[PDB]
């Protein structure tokens, strides 16, 4: 609760500063082993107003928004997304027509520029090697990472501890 | 303009 204060304090200079102080924290959170704690205070993040258009959840599109975001914050807002993901798959309430990653945002998606991007390529390198080869890039944009809907269907993924 | 690219484009549009 005393860390719940003095964020709560800290969410009045703006968003603006709001934004990089949750990447620095979450950066170090996840290169100090503290991979639980990180994944709290995103969550605790998330609920304050901070990274709104971090996850999309709807029929067509379950998205994860990570262009605005760290290494080190992606990385831990990808484990909390594929440990969402896997969630469903053990209820019948059907499943979306897609899953993307949206690594870069902007003029870069309509050219190759972006397929080197140090994002795309830590998105696309931390999806292969957790998932395997299940989420591809996409045929008609250069910053995004997809899955189909049958690709979901043969889909506790990520394993968070704290060191 | 793939069939994946096109069954998404049906999709959203529809």
């Amino acid at each position: 609760q005393i860390v719940e204060y003095v964020l709560d304090k800290l969410n009045s200079e703006g968003c603006g500063l709001g934004i990089r102080f949750y990447n620095a924290l979450l950066d170090a959170l996840w290169w100090l082993g503290q991979k639980e704690r990180a994944a709290r205070v995103l969550n605790e993040a998330t609920k304050r107003g901070i990274f709104p258009e971090l996850f999309r959840k709807n029929k067509l599109v379950w998205s994860v928004d990570v262009h605005r975001m760290s290494e080190g914050g992606m990385y831990t807002a990808l484990s909390v997304w594929l440990n969402d993901l896997s969630d469903i798959l053990v209820k019948g309430q059907d499943l979306p027509q897609l899953a993307v990653v949206v690594s870069v945002r902007g003029q870069l998606e309509k050219s190759s520029a972006a397929r080197e991007s140090p994002i795309t390529r830590a998105a696309f390198s931390f999806l292969q090697d957790h998932v395997s080869s299940s989420f591809s890039f996409t045929g008609w944009n250069g910053g995004r990472i997809m899955c189909q809907r049958s690709q979901l269907k043969q889909l506790n993924i990520v394993a968070l501890t704290n060191s | 303009v793939s069939a994946l690219e096109r069954s998404l484009r049906l999709t959203f549009m529809d």
